[PDB]
């Protein structure tokens, strides 16, 4: 298949001129734009590995400029190549989404796929841009280091008691947890399906409903499924958004204290 | 999206099998809500026996926390509803043995309530197995809700047990659990070095990453009735084809729509496989994740 | 152990991923990729075994991966030269169906539910089946992304298994009734917006043998040419 799609067109920017393959990947001017992105990000990683001596993956980081420096600039080795690497960051992630955007067109295809990493997009730009924009320094940021990010994830969380207890995060896990029980069951219904009892003929959708029918007493539809997909993923990482987007800038306490509000009147 | 029009017509039932148990209720279709968005009718269910069985000693497991809960505030409103997070049914915890048996309010209490849970689950597989069968399906539910239950499994009998004690097993409360989880962490020297709980937390990720990319694409390929899996998987077309050459252009190679889903029940039953292996060791062999890593 | 499990583990994730996996969507996805070298690009392992289906009620056993090839003419002269380029079109692509207007031979025949009768046909022949929320299509206008009524809405077709609106039978101007990708239109409430398409023409759309049921052939031509249009309509973009 594919050679009668490799047809001329789509394209947002970048007109005639970058409408080509590189093999399978489609070119195109946000493809490299990518690839610019990638390669400036990846020398000024490089770049602060030799500032601090060591080449190896497990000690590589890159940490933000220190809550003195505010919202202004830093040092590069002092902070200021976080910076330029972020920038570097978001502009290939932008730029992989209007990727995208351009293979839907000439795909004659639906929007959906960016619209959905746009999300993670935005999950992205609360922890490195608005959290600490809101909150004054860069520096509440996370370090770009393989071990050191959790090291960023253990220290935040703690700095709040039980970061269980944040309620927006309760419910990103929940979306979470039901999500990959969503995904374990869609793809373990169609392949029931597919690949019947052995020696049977292929099963139906008929038939995929009336299992869940069975068992639950409901069946969503098949377009169903893939709406809630894409629904409890993007809810997952939209509460998780929130949650880590309200700590720090009106919620200042040890998260047990909220609940609380509830325990007095009577 | 959401639907535009929706359209009705009379009940459906594809073969609902064996000893046609299966017609409680029969219907009952929800429009302005369940129909917008995914199918209208509710029911029918089967329940035969393991179904009620599931379901009694669901109920009752449910029912036993509740008045161990009711004698946690005496018995009130007021102070139930305000302290029910806060409740608990913790083990004989208590941390003495597996000693079979321990006092009501010590550890009779739980241990009671665990069978309840552990009959009620196993049931439930028992039951998807069977439903699967009769409509000649296959397996692959019950392959993917085992890992679901080797987690279950691992932290609550065979963990406590593997430590000779039913104290390791996590309680049943709302508060509770969050706590025991936390705490988990704090005595296994900081679990986050714990290989398998990295593995987990990278396969949870990348499921949200894959049912929001499959569902995206799937959608995408609507308009050619791409949610037509199992038919474009038997008699491929232009929507199975460009959902595929989307990210065959994008990152560079590509799925069947019969293999996505290949992908996808892996890619989530790999959440509890890797993370049940990984509290089976926090505690029978590594005692500390911290010092493991470093000692290599 | 813990140091030799998560050494294993990670042995188990190499046979996982490309030995059932990736080996399980070269089944189809593209097939031993050939307008040149048929893996090459990067080293590949292999090419997965067939696996037969045996197709439900009636006849069939599809064997993949399957040795095959749309001869069935792709009117494309390519751009050539710089060899990885767009292949551009000799003639009206829409009408070649090539493109975003690429339709796939798949067969002539109904997709049969679960007990063998047509999955989609129109509300007309469905009993008691009618509309129990939102616009009622039918008797509406439809106006094309230039703004002219191109016709009539007619009837809905239904996927009855899953009970969904699939396609708007539409009369053109003329009594040719065309079939509509529900999911091409906006039902509103004073007329049907069909964005991908032009009024004058709209004509274009494939039309269906028997007037009660659609082919899998079918069905993939008409939304292919509707998808094309909104490429291929410069009235709009
Ligand atoms: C350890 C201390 C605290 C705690 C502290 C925190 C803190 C602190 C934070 C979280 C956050 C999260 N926590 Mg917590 N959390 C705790 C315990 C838990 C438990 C548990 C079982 O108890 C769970 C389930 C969770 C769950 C969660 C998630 C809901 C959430 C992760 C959001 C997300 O996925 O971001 C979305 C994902 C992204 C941002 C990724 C974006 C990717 C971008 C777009 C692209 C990358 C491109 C790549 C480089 C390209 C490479 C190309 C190559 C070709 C491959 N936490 C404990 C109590 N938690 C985070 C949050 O709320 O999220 C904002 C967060 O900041
Ligand atoms: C996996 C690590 C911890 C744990 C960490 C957390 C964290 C962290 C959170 C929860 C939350 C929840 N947990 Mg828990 N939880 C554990 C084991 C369990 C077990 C069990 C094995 O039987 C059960 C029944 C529950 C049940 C619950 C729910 C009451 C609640 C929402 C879950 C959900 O999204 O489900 C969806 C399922 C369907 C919709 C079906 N947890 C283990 C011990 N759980 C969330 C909450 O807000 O608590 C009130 C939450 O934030
Ligand atoms: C969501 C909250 C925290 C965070 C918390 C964690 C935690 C907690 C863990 C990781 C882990 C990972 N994180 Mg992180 N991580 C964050 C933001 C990011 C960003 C980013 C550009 O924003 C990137 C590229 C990464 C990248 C990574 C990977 C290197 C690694 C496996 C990820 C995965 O499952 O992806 C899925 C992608 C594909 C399947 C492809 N993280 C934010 C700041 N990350 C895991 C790890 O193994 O690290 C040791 C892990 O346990
Ligand atoms: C990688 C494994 C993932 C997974 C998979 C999974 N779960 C599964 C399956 C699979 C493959 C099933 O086939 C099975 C199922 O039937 O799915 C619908 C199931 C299932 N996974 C479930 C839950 C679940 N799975 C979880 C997680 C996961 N499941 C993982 C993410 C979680 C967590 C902890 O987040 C939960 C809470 C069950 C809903 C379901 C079946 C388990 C079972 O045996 O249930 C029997 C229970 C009873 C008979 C007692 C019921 C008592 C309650 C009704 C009391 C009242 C509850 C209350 C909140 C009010 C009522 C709510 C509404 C009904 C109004
Ligand atoms: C609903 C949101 C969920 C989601 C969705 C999602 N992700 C997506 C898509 C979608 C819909 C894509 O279309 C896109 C894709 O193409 O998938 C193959 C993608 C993608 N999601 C990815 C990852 C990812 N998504 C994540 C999460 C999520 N993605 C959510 C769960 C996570 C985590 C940790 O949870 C990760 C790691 C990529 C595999 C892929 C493509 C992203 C992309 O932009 O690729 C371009 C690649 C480059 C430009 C090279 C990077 C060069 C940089 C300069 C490096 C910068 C370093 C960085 C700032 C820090 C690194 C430090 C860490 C190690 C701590
Ligand atoms: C502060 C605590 C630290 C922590 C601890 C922790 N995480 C844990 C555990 C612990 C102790 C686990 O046991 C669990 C794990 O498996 O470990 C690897 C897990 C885990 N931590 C995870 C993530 C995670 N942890 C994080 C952090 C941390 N985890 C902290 C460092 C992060 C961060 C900060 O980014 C993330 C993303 C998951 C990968 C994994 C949990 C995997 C999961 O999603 O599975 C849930 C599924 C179950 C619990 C199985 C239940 C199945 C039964 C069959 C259900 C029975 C249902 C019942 C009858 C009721 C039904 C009701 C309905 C009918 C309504
Ligand atoms: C293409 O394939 C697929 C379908 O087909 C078209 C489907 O339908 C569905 C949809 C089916 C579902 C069951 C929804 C999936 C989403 C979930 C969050 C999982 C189910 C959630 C539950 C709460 C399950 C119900 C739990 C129990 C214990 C049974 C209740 C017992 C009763 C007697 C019910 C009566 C109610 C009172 C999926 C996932 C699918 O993938
Ligand atoms: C049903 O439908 C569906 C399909 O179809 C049937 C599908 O296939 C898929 C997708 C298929 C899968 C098998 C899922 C993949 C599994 C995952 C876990 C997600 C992806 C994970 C990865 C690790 C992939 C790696 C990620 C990326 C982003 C690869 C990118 C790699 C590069 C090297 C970047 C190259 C980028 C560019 C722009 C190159 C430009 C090149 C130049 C030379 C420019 C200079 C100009 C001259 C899904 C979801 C689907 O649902
Ligand atoms: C009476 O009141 C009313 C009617 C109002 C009822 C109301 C109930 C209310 C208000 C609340 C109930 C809350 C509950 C049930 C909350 C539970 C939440 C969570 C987070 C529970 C999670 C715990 C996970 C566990 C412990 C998982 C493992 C269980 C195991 C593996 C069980 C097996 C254990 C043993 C003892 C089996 C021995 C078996 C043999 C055979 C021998
Ligand atoms: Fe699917």
């Amino acid at each position: 298949f594919e050679r009668k799609y490799r047809v001329p067109g789509g394209t947002l920017v970048g007109g005639n001129l970058f409408d080509f393959w590189v093999g399978p990947f489609y070119v195109g001017f946000f493809g490299v734009a990518t690839f610019f992105f990638a390669a400036l990000g990846i020398i000024l990683i490089a770049w602060s590995a030799v500032l601090q001596g060591t080449w190896n993956p497990q000690l590589i980081s890159v940490y933000p400029p220190a809550l003195e420096y505010g919202l202004g600039g830093a040092p590069l080795a002092k902070g200021g190549l976080w910076q330029i690497i972020t920038i570097c960051a978001t502009g290939a992630f932008v730029s992989w989404a209007l990727r995208e955007v351009e293979i839907c067109r000439k795909l004659g295809i639906g929007y959906h796929i960016p619209f959905a990493f746009a999300f993670a997009i935005l999950a992205y730009l609360t922890l490195v841009l608005f959290r600490p924009v809101m909150m004054g320094a860069w520096g509440y940021a996370f370090p770009y280091g393989i071990w050191t990010h959790l090291d960023w994830v253990s220290n935040t969380g703690y700095t709040y008691g039980n970061f269980h207890y944040n309620p927006a995060h309760m419910i990103a896990i929940s979306f979470f947890f039901t999500n990959a029980l969503a995904l374990a069951l869609h793809g373990a219904l169609v392949l029931s399906a597919a690949n019947p009892e052995k020696g049977k003929e292929m099963r139906t959708p008929d038939h995929e409903d009336t299992f869940f029918r069975d068992l639950v007493g409901y069946s969503i539809g098949t377009l169903g499924i893939h709406r809630l997909g894409l629904l409890l993923s993007l809810s997952a990482v939209f509460f998780s958004a929130l949650c880590m987007i309200i700590t720090g800038t009106i919620w200042f306490d040890q998260w047990v204290d909220w609940w609380q509000w509830w325990v007095k009147l009577p | 999206i959401f639907s535009q029009v929706q359209v009705r017509g009379p009940a459906d039932l594809g073969m609902t099998e064996d000893v046609n148990l299966a017609n409680r209720s029969g219907v009952g279709p929800f429009s302005t809500l369940l129909g917008w968005f995914g199918n209208a009718q509710l029911g029918p269910i089967y329940l035969g026996s393991l179904g009620v069985l599931s379901l009694f000693s669901g109920l009752m497991w449910f029912f036993t926390i509740g008045i161990w809960f009711w004698y946690q505030a005496g018995w009130n409103p007021a102070v139930f509803l305000r302290d029910l997070f806060f409740f608990s049914l913790e083990p004989p915890a208590p941390e003495y043995g597996l000693s079979f048996a321990a006092p009501l309010k010590e550890g009779g209490l739980w241990l009671i309530a665990s069978f309840f849970m552990f009959v009620a689950v196993w049931s439930w597989w028992g039951r998807t197995y069977l439903r699967a069968q009769a409509l000649g399906m296959g397996k692959h539910t019950a392959w993917a809700f085992l890992s679901a239950i080797w987690l279950w499994m691992v932290l609550g009998f065979i963990r406590p047990i593997l430590m000779g004690s039913w104290s390791e097993a996590v309680p049943y409360g709302i508060f509770s659990h969050l706590d025991w989880t936390n705490n988990f962490s704090l005595v296994h020297g900081n679990l986050f070095y714990n290989p398998f709980l990295g593995l987990s937390i990278a396969f949870l990720y990348g499921s949200a990453l894959l049912f929001a990319m499959h569902g995206a694409t799937i959608l995408a390929v609507s308009r050619f009735g791409g949610e037509r899996e199992l038919e474009q998987i038997a008699d491929r077309g232009t929507a199975a084809e460009r959902a595929a050459l989307f990210w065959r252009w994008t990152m560079g190679f590509n799925a069947t729509m019969e293999g996505i889903h290949r992908w996808a029940i892996w890619m989530a039953v790999l959440v509890t496989l890797t993370g049940g292996i990984g509290i089976l060791l926090s505690g029978t062999v590594v005692d500390n994740w911290y010092v493991w890593g470093q000692n290599h | 152990l813990a140091s030799l499990a998560i050494y294993s583990f990670w042995i188990f994730l190499a046979g996982l991923i490309y030995y059932l996996q990736t080996e399980n969507m070269r089944e189809g996805y593209p097939l031993e990729n050939e307008d040149g070298t048929p893996a090459a690009n990067q080293g590949p392992f292999p090419l997965p075994k067939p696996k037969t289906f045996i197709l439900p009620h009636g006849r069939g056993t599809l064997t993949v991966p399957g040795p095959e090839s749309e001869d069935r003419p792709i009117a494309l002269a390519r751009t050539a030269v710089s060899e990885g380029f767009p292949h551009a079109p000799t003639g009206d692509p829409m009408k070649d169906g090539v493109g975003p207007a690429s339709w796939v031979a798949r067969r002539d025949l109904p997709e049969l539910d679960g007990h063998g009768h047509n999955k989609i046909k129109p509300m007309k022949a469905a009993a008691g089946f009618h509309v129990s929320a939102g616009k009622n299509p039918i008797g509406l206008p439809v106006r094309g992304c230039d703004l002219e009524i191109a016709g009539k809405v007619v009837d809905i077709w239904v996927d009855i298994p899953e009970q969904m609106a699939r396609f708007l039978e539409v009369e053109l101007k003329d009594g040719s009734t065309r079939l509509l990708p529900m999911q091409m239109v906006k039902v509103q409430s004073n007329r049907v917006h069909v964005n991908a398409l032009s009024s004058d023409l709209f004509a274009g759309i494939p039309t269906i043998k028997s007037p009660t049921e659609v082919t899998l052939l079918e069905e993939d031509k008409i939304c292919g040419y509707v998808a094309g249009g909104l490429m291929y309509a410069a009235p709009k973009r």
